[PDB]
């Protein structure tokens, strides 16, 4: 039982008499060790980095090696010390995540510029018979998140699941560019009353590339403390106005959260928002911003650095008074994910 | 009383009477025996005494000032459609019939995720906090130099019946947005008294 948290990457440990996460001290931790230990988490043939960081993370009860002994796992080695013995802990970095060329003005759901290529590096789209439907955002080369009221039935089989990234246009994505279909997992709880757990994951066969239009967006962390007006960033070639078919470009800009309080009242919405629904827009008139795409993502900037919060589910009429947009809420699973991304190897 | 200090912000000054600070007015500040003393309480808009509105109960020497003055167009109309509200059944209001060329409250039945006939129309939950301010047609504005307020909030949720939709009316508990106190300090009903001495 190991996580990720909060902004500086520290592992969490949980220890069965404590009954509690706890930080690892960096007391000779090695990349035997650290390399090794992406793949506890899902991620086999990738890493990134680690380092020592300072203390800010809030347990009194430490996880520290037993180098003592001889040749036994990681999770045999971990007993508890009330002090770090260099005061450096866990931070780590699973894959290549973050950034962005920082550019400007990409602003193009309704009235706006369009957004430039390069910095949403992790915009997909995804396509049955080449017609564009549903978008996502890469955490993996190998696996793929979009909403899950896409992958429903009778279109739950993996075999017509044909992923096409890259081309800001409708067109450019022709057969062979852009890679194709593997396992199409889900949370299978999505229901038809509630669309709770409206998130379902996606797999490929053939690794993709960090190029330049194509880089994995960052999943969230385990408690991970978001602001309760926070700016977020949506994209997606979506409609701008209802009853339409498609966008032709790629569409980047901006809207805000809205909490429980006021979405889940009287007024907006009766008491529907579950603990795994978030809610976005703005509760104003005709302000909000449409563009459809039922997976075309909520992605905000904490910590300097791009972070995925939500990925998109339903909603009501196109961006009108009263009705906002209605999230799938992607901190609540970010483990469940990582148990059924442990064992595809 | 604060609220009148030469040029300033607060209630009285902009949403009652703003006292101008450009001419060489001159104010006054006096007293007045309270033996005969009957303060007229009536309200100067024209669109609530269309709608009933009859008088306030305050006490035999209480003033009713204001807080907040929202301005309406000419074809206002507080109450619902009442041809349109049957077949809702979700958050379904009160309704009635606008008089002539009043144009009727936007009443939406629009879609949940289940119940179809839900309704949901503007000026919610009340205009003083509504969600949606660019949308309800009681707009807040602030009163300027030589005016009135032009009209004490109406709660659109509490303006009308069921069975007989008559001309639309409202009711007495409905009308928000003022308060009062009491003039009487030292047994003499202090008064506030511009002068303006033009040309
Ligand atoms: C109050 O009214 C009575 C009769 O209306 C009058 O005789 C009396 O002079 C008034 N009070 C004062 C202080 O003038
Ligand atoms: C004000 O007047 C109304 C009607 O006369 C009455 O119902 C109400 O009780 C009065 N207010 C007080 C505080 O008694």
């Amino acid at each position: 039982c190991v996580r990720l948290y909060g902004p500086n990457f520290i592992l969490q440990v949980y220890s069965s008499q404590r009954k509690s996460w706890h930080p690892v001290c960096q007391d000779d931790w090695n990349e035997n060790y650290g390399r090794a230990a992406c793949r506890d988490m899902g991620y086999k043939n990738n890493f990134y980095s680690s380092q020592g960081i300072v203390d800010d993370s809030g347990s009194t009860s430490f996880m520290k090696l037993n180098t003592s002994a001889g040749n036994v796992d990681i999770y045999k080695k971990l007993y508890h010390s009330d002090a770090c013995s260099s005061k450096a802990v866990v931070s780590l970095r699973c894959i290549a995540c973050g950034v962005n060329l920082n550019s400007s003005r990409q602003s193009q759901i309704v009235g706006g510029e369009s957004a430039l290529p390069g910095a949403w590096p992790w915009q997909v789209s995804l396509h049955v018979q080449n017609v564009h439907v549903c978008g996502g955002s890469i955490i993996t080369p190998e696996w793929i998140v979009t909403a899950a009221h896409c992958v429903e039935k009778p279109l739950n089989n993996p075999w017509h699941w044909t992923a096409f990234a890259g081309i800001l246009r409708q067109s450019f994505m022709f057969y062979g560019a852009g890679y194709q279909v593997e396992k199409v997992i889900s949370h299978p709880n999505y229901d038809s009353k509630t669309k709770n757990n409206d998130i379902a994951l996606m797999k490929l066969q053939k690794p993709l590339t960090f190029n330049d239009l194509v880089k994995p967006v960052c999943l969230p962390n385990p408690g991970m403390m978001l602001q309760p007006e926070q700016l977020c960033w949506i994209s997606g070639w979506g409609a701008t106005e209802e009853k339409g078919k498609t966008s032709e470009v790629l569409n980047a800009a901006k809207v805000l959260l809205i909490e429980t309080q006021r979405c889940n009242s009287r007024y907006v919405y009766d008491n529907l928002i579950t603990p795994a629904m978030i809610c976005a827009g703005f509760l104003q008139g005709n302000v909000d911003s449409c563009q459809g795409d039922s997976g075309g993502p909520l992605v905000t900037s904490k910590n300097n650095i791009w972070w995925l919060i939500g990925d998109t589910s339903w909603g009501s009429g196109c961006a009108k008074a009263y009705r906002p947009g209605v999230y799938g809420n992607v901190m609540v699973f970010t483990d469940w994910i990582y148990r059924q991304m442990r064992a595809d190897g | 009383r604060d609220d009148l200090q030469l040029g300033s912000s607060g209630f009285l000054q902009s949403s009652n009477y703003k006292i101008d600070i450009s001419s060489s007015s001159c104010q006054l500040y006096y007293s007045l025996p309270l033996v005969n003393v009957t303060i007229n309480n009536f309200n100067p808009s024209s669109w609530n005494r269309r709608y009933g509105f009859g008088s306030f109960n305050v006490s035999s020497y209480d003033v009713v000032y204001s807080d907040h003055c929202f301005s309406v167009n000419s074809d206002f109309c507080p109450c619902a459609d009442p041809s349109v509200v049957n077949s809702c059944v979700k958050s379904k209001p009160l309704s009635a019939i606008c008089p002539a060329g009043t144009k009727y409250r936007h009443c939406d039945l629009d879609t949940t995720l289940y119940v179809n006939n839900w309704c949901r129309c503007s000026c919610l939950p009340d205009p003083i906090s509504t969600y949606s301010p660019n949308t309800c047609p009681q707009k807040k504005v602030v009163v300027g130099i030589g005016e009135h307020c032009p009209g004490l909030g109406i709660n659109e949720e509490k303006c009308g019946t069921q069975l007989n939709h008559s001309s639309c009316s409202c009711s007495p508990d409905a009308f928000l947005g003022w308060s009062f106190d009491s003039c009487i300090s030292n047994n003499r009903c202090n008064i506030f008294s511009n002068f303006i001495f033009n040309g």
